[PDB]
């Protein structure tokens, strides 16, 4: 997750 | 209602001069993004949506389709190199920016979201996302008093947005930015979220992995008893990033290195040299084996706390790379060390465990060991006692491992081997 | 001395 990070 | 759309119907309706019907295709597209089991980002792509997604975030007389494109392009660039790259070429990154000062803060949130994704993918788009002038209103939105009257989740996302500012070499961000952000990193450094915490220490650890002159922008800003003090924290997704911020820092110089001495580092290695995680033991052997690469009276200090037997143990007990860790700890200390210093070393029990990883197929720690046993011995010379130490390594087994090295495959070791057996066990 | 990974 610490490079992208999706918003689920 | 907006759930489980086609790609063909959302763009029916993103393609309708309806901003209404714009909007819901948008949020129906936001909940494809959204969806657990992989999203459908390059179907996504291929309809040529970004665009209209980008242009959406310019429609300040309709908040929710902002908000939605927003989370819709935050997912987009939350995949692949590629797939960020199709949100950037897209003429995200402006946009972005001029919803960082929207007045409703969950569209801020998700412009700093999206910018954190896109800065995430390299050096490359980290530095284009600054040099659009992202950094002036990221730090705006955390110009209060006191943080904690920000909501929780909205700090959490621009403290990390803000790590992946400072995150990623070749190149390294620019130190302007580095030098603009410091200030707000060490607030947020100081603050009680143990996320925020973690995301900080992380960052501090990025602008720490490099040179000497970036330890020092961070050093001077005083951070380095906060780092010892989350050093000692429970958490381990704090305790990880403040041991490698440590680390790094003392791989700078001697001074930079004493800075975390005197700010008590050495008093929390008893745990970490003994901690359950091999992580924290293999990276804290790592920062020991560059503190013993430092001044004598940084040893001495090494000595002083007691690290020595944890050293011994971990060279007697440990996943190999950490006992490759603790074999370079011994050679730097006997290279840089004091004959008290080497003799103590032995008195701690540090030649039978050195012998016994003499038996690894590894050719590096092999000589490393070979130095330091070579290094051991001629403080032996200066004292005279060098037969006593043959007879101690002979007791251990350690004359048949050397011997054996002689018919190793590898020169150095071939030579190291023979040189000890001849100036000593002849 | 001085490691630097």
């Amino acid at each position: 997750v610490q490079r992208k990070r999706r918003k689920a | 209602g907006t759930v489980n759309w086609s790609v063909e119907d959302i763009v029916k309706g993103i393609n309708s001069n309806n901003l209404e019907s714009q909007l819901q295709a948008t949020q129906a597209a936001r909940k494809l993004l959204s969806r657990e089991k992989q999203p459908p980002i390059d179907n996504i792509i291929r309809a040529g949506l970004i665009p209209k997604f980008v242009s959406f975030l310019g429609k300040t007389d309709c908040s929710p389709i902002q908000f939605e494109s927003a989370w819709a392009l935050t997912n987009i660039a939350s995949g692949t190199s590629e797939q960020t790259k199709a949100v950037v070429d897209g003429g995200a990154i402006p946009a972005f920016i001029s919803l960082l000062a929207s007045p409703h803060a969950h569209i801020s949130e998700q412009a700093v979201w999206a910018l954190g994704n896109i800065a995430g993918d390299g050096s490359a788009f980290r530095d284009l996302v600054i040099k659009h002038g992202a950094i002036d209103p990221l730090l705006a939105l955390l110009a209060v008093p006191d943080l904690s009257t920000l909501a929780c989740g909205y700090l959490r996302n621009l403290t990390w947005t803000l790590s992946n500012l400072c995150r990623n070499k070749n190149p390294a961000p620019p130190l302007d930015a580095v030098e603009q952000i410091l200030p707000t990193l060490v607030r947020l450094l100081h603050h009680n979220d143990p996320e925020v915490l973690a995301d900080s220490c992380w960052a501090i650890s990025y602008l720490t992995d490099g040179p000497n002159e970036r330890i020092e922008m961070v050093v001077k800003k005083g951070v380095v008893p906060q780092l010892v003090k989350l050093l000692g924290a429970t958490e381990l997704p704090i305790v990880t990033p403040a041991l490698r911020a440590i680390g790094n820092i003392v791989t700078g110089t001697d001074e930079q290195t004493q800075k975390v001495i005197d700010a008590g580092a050495l008093a929390v290695f008893p745990s970490l040299l003994t901690n359950p995680k091999t992580n924290i033991q293999k990276e804290a052997t790592w920062t020991m084996s560059n503190i013993t690469a430092g001044r004598q009276d940084q040893i001495q200090q090494v000595v002083n706390h007691g690290l020595v037997p944890f050293l011994v143990g971990v060279l007697s007990k440990a996943d190999f790379k950490t006992q490759k860790e603790a074999a370079w700890a011994i050679t730097n200390y006997t290279s840089g060390g004091t004959v008290e210093q080497i003799v103590y070393l032995v008195h701690c029990g540090i030649i039978e465990p050195l012998m016994n990883l003499l038996s690894a197929k590894d050719t590096k720690i092999i000589q490393v060991i070979l130095d330091a046993i070579s290094n051991i011995f001629q403080a032996a010379e200066k004292l005279g006692e060098t037969e006593k130490l043959s007879i101690m390594i002979e007791e251990c087994g350690g004359l048949d491992k050397i011997e054996a090295l002689q018919r190793h495959e590898n020169e150095s070791v071939y030579k190291a081997s023979l040189n000890l057996i001849e100036k000593y066990f002849s | 001395q001085r490691k630097r990974r």
